[PDB]
């Protein structure tokens, strides 16, 4: 009974949170992925003159 | 951290000497040790080098076959045995610690050295000027030149700028031509390209007067510059 | 390749030190100690010279033993047991005078079953110690043993009660062809457990050596 | 006829060289395989490597051409190196067996006195005694077979046939094969005693593996080198009983044991990982 | 007590406004773009100095140095370019479980079954590495360690509690207590303003560093979870459990976004890491080999099969040059 009030208070604090559409989130992730594709050495192999390994 | 040298003094020509360098405050077994000398009226001159673990020993042409180096890790000392001394060996000797790994700053701490008075293909480093009079509060720039490119294929330049104050042992100002040492104010800076380097001091203050030195660490032997004297 | 040679020398020195330490740490016996609530786990430690994990170091006949006790740390045992995979032996401790207390011996048997059939310990040997024998001598002459074992049928005295308990221990491990269980009877006095541990470790090491050469 | 036998000779040369170079490279490159035990194995590989370099190809040249293309120097060197390699291989096998026995019998006391210095001393002693029975009695002509055919083939420059007297045909076989055979059989019987005692203590199904391993280890060494080392005694014990063809055949049957040995003595999981890494 | 049904209806209301915003999944929007193709990475380097099971490692900020620890009782610093050993630090408690590297490059952290998190100083004036601090106060094994700044550190322990410390004094500045099991992993946001942790409760919690109170809770796994990493944009993260599956959650939407799993795999996950562009997701398995997935299309892009035992740790540099994997085989390898 000691932790029940704390659990209720914590969940009530977690209750009021604004949420965004999942489609907008997917679009944002895809846009971030596309806008940084050039500087991705593992995604696009670069010539061995630039590889430090 | 301190290094104390002993064994110097008056040596008859052709004699022998045995110089000691006692370390305290750091792990002497993880540091390579250099002996470097300076003439009473000239610049510094690299003498000898011993690695960590006695694996490698390096000399110079003037000293090879006469000067030998050794160390005692349990007793934490460095030793230099000198045989067949000539008049050219009259100098002041400094025991320098140096540690080599990725990002280390070698040649950082110097001892007080000891005096030695005797009765009676190398890369060339040059200093354009021998003395520069400048009033305090201004900015100064000093140039050093080399006979070969110091830019290794890995991508770093092995140039070192040091200072010796009047009546004091030297100290590391900048290492690898662009990196500032520890305990050094940010007003100092260094730059340059192949065979042309410039050390720039901005907002000159007191105690900055002394002698600046440029040295290379591309291969052994390490060659010192002439050094420029900055005085009021 | 100018001052990288000194870096290579430093790396080689580090390699030499690591190799020497690894060689020194491979000829040292490591035992894992398990017990229960007031089961005498701390009692056996007294005979040897001797936070969350407790380490005990001792030497016997020029052999170095490191005993690791994990009873102090309480958490999900599934998440850290595999760190002890590869130990030489598991020293299990059981209190012989807890047959009627409370239920306790049933929990001890459940824990022994759980620890004896771990995928990480599928080839590890167990040295089992039985404590509180002296009190168990007269704790059974005033109370029947059937309280903890209702399906038991035998005369109530120490000589065969101890044998029944020992045989009850052995009927838990299912890897009978892979591991061997060593059982011993001891009390607070009569300091002879060190010989038992030494002999069990010698036998385990001999078996491992035989398995290495292709035999066994 | 000649083409096929030459082809199989080249095949065994290639197999021996490949196995030995693989083992030596695997031991030399990686640092986890430089244990005190593996040192012994290294020696064996060395004593085998020369088989693929300066013994078998020279024998092929001597046999296929039916004559010796060199004279009075390469014949003696070839014979001495052959004897050296054979003796070194057999005594390395014996040392491996003795090490296994000492490890099985008393582990704790044994591992406290097996320093790398002692292993190096043992290997050096093995190679020195192998050399003493090959180069010393051959280059100084200590055998010196004395009959008409022996003198005739000593004289002219094309008869590279190995002739021996009663001496060096008994002592060389004793040192090379018989004493190691006795030591190995005694050691393996003693080891099998505890290998069976430990299995019987728990109680029979797992004893088959022990018998199979012991049988392979002893049989591959014995069936290869025993017929040659008994006919070697016999042809000097009583003449006009053994022809040269069977002598050569048995000697080559002994030779192939060297190529066999890597597959037997290098089955450790670390060795398997190293080999897989090397051959991808 | 009415509190039980009150909490039940509150949870029902929480789950009510969690699918009304899920009009569409990550797929059906990413199906139009072209796939990555085939990823053929090769072992450029093999770092072989450890003599036991490697349990964790961390990449330096300059993407050339790393640190690794095993059960041998030592943790060592690797120069990833020339394959050189810079430092070798022997620690007192050999039961290591985690590692961390200071963003400034001055300090390293450790901690295992000894309930203590040790902080070592790399750049001293005496030439050797000495232990600078011993954070104590946990009652369970240290599971993870991350550096916030040169003076702050967040730790996760096997006693259900996370703790934000203050290395200068050594006291727990803040304590986070919201789980019911053991917290296994930890990951910091790019801006170091908030972090997320995951526990044996098959759940993850989003903790604000300043206020020290949990913000959001994420569920969906079926077993203990062992790895957490943030997306480079900082608005999503990825989890990997013993369920032999991984999945990526969203902070703003506040539910599951997409799961990655295959029928062949039956073994659990041990490590997770991302890539600079956020296009491919690494994942270390108990199959002794690690996989590379297309983070958008959920497709097996590559397999880095080069280990003999299970891969325990996995990391990707800050500039994206390479990816390092370490396993119980005692060898860690760099792939490019
Ligand atoms: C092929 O792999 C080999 C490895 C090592 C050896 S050696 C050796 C072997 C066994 C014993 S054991 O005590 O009988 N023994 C059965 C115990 C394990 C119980 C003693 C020594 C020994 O070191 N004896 C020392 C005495 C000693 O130092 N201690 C005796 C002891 O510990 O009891 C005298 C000695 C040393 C070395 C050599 C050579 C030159 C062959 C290397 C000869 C004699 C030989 C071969
Ligand atoms: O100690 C020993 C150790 C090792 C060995 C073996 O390696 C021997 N290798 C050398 C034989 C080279 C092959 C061709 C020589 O052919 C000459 C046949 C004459 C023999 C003969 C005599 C009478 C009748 C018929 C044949 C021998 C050892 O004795
Ligand atoms: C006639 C020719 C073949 C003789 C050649 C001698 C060679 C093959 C013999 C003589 C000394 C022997 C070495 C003796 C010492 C060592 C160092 C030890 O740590 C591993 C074995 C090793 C490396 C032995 C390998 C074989 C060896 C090198
Ligand atoms: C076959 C011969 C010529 C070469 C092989 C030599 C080795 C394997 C054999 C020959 C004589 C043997 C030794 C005989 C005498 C001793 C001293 C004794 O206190 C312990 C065993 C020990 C140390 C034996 C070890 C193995 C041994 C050294
Ligand atoms: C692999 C190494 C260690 C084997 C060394 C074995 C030594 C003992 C053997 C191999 C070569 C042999 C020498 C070979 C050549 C000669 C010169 C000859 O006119 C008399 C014998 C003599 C002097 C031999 C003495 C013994 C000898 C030196």
């Amino acid at each position: 009974i000691a932790q029940a009030r704390k659990l209720v208070e914590q969940l009530k604090m977690e209750a009021n949170i604004d949420r965004i559409k999942v489609s907008k989130a997917a679009a944002d992730l895809m846009a971030y992925c596309e806008a940084h594709a050039k500087e991705d050495p593992l995604l696009t192999p670069v010539p061995a003159s630039e590889n430090p390994f | 951290v301190q290094l104390v040298e002993s064994g110097g003094g008056l040596v008859q020509p052709g004699g022998s000497r045995k110089l000691s360098c006692s370390a305290s405050g750091f792990a002497f077994s993880s540091f390579g040790m250099h002996w470097v000398r300076q003439a009473p009226e000239k610049g510094l001159e690299w003498v000898a080098y011993i690695s960590s673990g006695s694996g490698t020993i390096y000399y110079a042409d003037t000293v090879k076959g006469r000067f030998t180096i050794s160390r005692d890790d349990p007793k934490n000392t460095l030793f230099l045995q000198m045989t067949s001394l000539r008049s050219e060996d009259t100098a002041m000797y400094y025991c320098v610690r140096s540690i080599y790994y990725y990002g280390s700053s070698p040649f950082d701490f110097w001892g007080q050295g000891t005096t030695l008075t005797v009765s009676s293909s190398d890369i060339v480093m040059t200093q354009a000027t021998s003395s520069v009079p400048v009033t305090p509060g201004e900015s100064v720039s000093i140039s050093c030149r080399s006979s070969k490119s110091l830019l290794h294929s890995n991508g770093n330049t092995y140039l070192y700028w040091f200072l010796q104050r009047p009546g004091q042992s030297p100290q590391l100002l900048i290492y690898r031509m662009s990196n500032l040492a520890s305990g050094v104010p940010d007003r100092f800076s260094g730059s340059g390209s192949g065979t042309a380097f410039t050390l720039t001091i901005s907002r000159l203050e007191a105690e900055d007067v002394g002698v600046y030195y440029c040295m290379q660490h591309l291969e052994y032997p390490l060659t010192f510059g002439a050094g420029t004297k900055l005085e009021l | 390749s100018a001052e990288d040679k000194a870096a290579v020398e430093r790396s080689k020195m580090i390699d030499r030190n690591l190799r020497e330490d690894g060689e020194k740490a491979a000829r040292e016996v490591k035992l894992l100690l398990l017990g229960a609530g007031e089961s005498g786990k701390s009692t056996i430690v007294k005979q040897m010279k001797i936070t969350g994990i407790v380490e005990t170091h001792f030497t016997f006949k020029d052999l170095h033993f490191k005993m690791f006790d994990v009873g102090g740390q309480r958490s999900e045992r599934k998440k850290w047991i595999h760190c002890f995979e590869g130990v030489t032996a598991i020293i299990f401790c059981v209190a012989l005078s807890d047959y009627d207390l409370v239920n306790r011996m049933h929990e001890s048997m459940k824990l022994f079953d759980s620890i004896c059939n771990n995928k990480w310990f599928t080839d590890t040997s167990i040295i089992l110690f039985l404590n509180k024998k002296d009190l168990f001598e007269e704790k059974i002459k005033k109370s029947p043993l059937t309280i903890c074992y209702p399906e038991y049928a035998g005369s109530n005295t120490y000589e065969e009660a101890a044998a029944y308990i020992q045989c009850q221990f052995e009927d838990l491990n299912k890897r009978k062809d892979t591991k061997e269980i060593y059982t011993h009877f001891t009390c607070a006095t009569d300091t002879k457990n060190v010989q038992f541990v030494f002999d069990a470790v010698t036998d385990v090491i001999i078996k491992n050596n035989l398995k290495d050469c292709g035999l066994f | 006829w000649v083409v096929g036998m030459g082809i199989v000779m080249s095949l065994i040369v290639l197999a021996i060289v490949f196995g030995n170079v693989l083992v030596i490279t695997a031991i030399a490159k990686f640092e986890r395989l430089q244990t005190v035990t593996n040192y012994f194995i290294t020696s064996l590989a060395c004593a085998d490597l020369v088989m693929g370099l300066a013994v078998v190809p020279f024998g092929a040249a001597h046999i296929l051409t039916k004559t010796w293309t060199f004279g009075n120097f390469w014949c003696e060197f070839w014979t001495s190196i052959d004897v050296l390699c054979v003796t070194a291989s057999i005594e390395t096998l014996c040392v491996i067996a003795v090490d296994r026995y000492f490890a099985i019998t008393s582990p704790f006391k044994y591992q406290s006195l097996l320093t790398k210095n002692k292993a190096r001393v043992i290997i050096l002693m093995v190679w020195i005694v192998s050399g003493l029975t090959s180069f010393l009695p051959i280059q100084m002509h200590w055998y010196r077979a004395t009959h008409q055919e022996a003198i005739n083939c000593y004289a002219e420059e094309t008869c590279c046939d190995f002739f021996t007297n009663q001496a060096y045909a008994i002592a060389s076989s004793i040192v090379s094969f018989y004493v190691p055979l006795v030591i190995m059989v005694f050691v393996y019987s003693r080891v099998f005693q505890e290998a069976k005692r430990q299995l019987q203590k728990i109680d029979c199904l797992k004893e088959h593996k022990a018998l199979k391993t012991l049988g392979i280890i002893m049989g591959t060494f014995t069936l290869c080198w025993l017929p040659f080392f008994i006919v070697n005694i016999v042809h000097v014990i009583q003449d006009n009983l053994i022809r040269k063809e069977v002598y050569i055949l048995l000697n080559w049957i002994g030779y192939v044991n060297s190529g066999f040995n890597p597959l037997i003595y290098c089955r450790s999981p670390d060795f398997r990982i190293a080999f897989q890494e090397l051959l991808c | 007590d009415q509190l039980r049904q009150e909490a039940e209806q509150l949870k029902n209301q929480i789950r009510d406004a969690r699918k009304a915003c899920a009009d569409a999944t990550l797929s059906q929007i990413t199906n139009n773009i072209d796939p990555v193709g085939r990823i053929q990475m090769r072992t450029r380097r093999t770092l072989r100095g450890h003599l036991a099971k490697i349990y964790a490692m961390h990449w330096g900020t300059d993407s050339r140095l790393l640190v690794s620890a095993s059960q041998d009782g030592k943790l060592i610093i690797w120069d990833s370019y020339t394959t050189n050993k810079v430092h070798a630090i022997p620690l007192r408690s050999s039961w290591v479980m985690t590692c961390a590297y200071a963003p400034s490059g001055n300090y390293v952290a450790c901690g295992g079954l000894d309930n203590i998190c040790s902080i070592y100083n790399l750049k001293t004036r005496e030439g050797n590495v000495r232990v600078s601090r011993e954070l104590a106060g946990h009652t369970g094994y240290l599971s993870c360690c991350r550096f916030l700044d040169d003076n702050q550190i967040v730790t996760s322990s096997g006693d259900t509690t996370c703790a934000l410390w203050d290395i200068e004094t050594g006291q727990q500045t803040t304590t986070f207590t919201g789980h019911t099991g053991d917290v296994m992993s930890l990951s910091l946001a790019p801006d170091t303003r908030l972090f997320v942790s995951g526990a044996c409760d098959a759940s993850a919690k989003l903790w604000d560093v300043r206020e020290g109170m949990c913000r959001q809770t994420f569920t969906g796994h079926e077993s203990d979870i062992n790895a957490i990493c943030f997306f480079p944009n900082g608005n999503a993260f990825a989890t990997g459990s013993d369920d032999a599956t991984c999945r990526l959650f969203d902070l703003r939407a506040d539910q599951e976004l997409m799961t990655y799993s295959h029928d062949n795999i039956i073994c659990g996950i041990t490590s997770v890491s991302f890539s600079k562009s956020g296009r491919l997701l690494l994942a270390g398995y108990d199959d002794f080999n690690c996989n590379v997935w297309d983070a958008l299309k959920a497709d097996r892009a590559g397999v880095l099969a080069g280990h003999d035992n299970r891969v325990s740790c996995l990391g990707v540099t800050d500039d994206g040059m390479a990816v390092a994997t370490g396993s119980w085989d005692s060898f860690l390898k760099i792939w490019n």
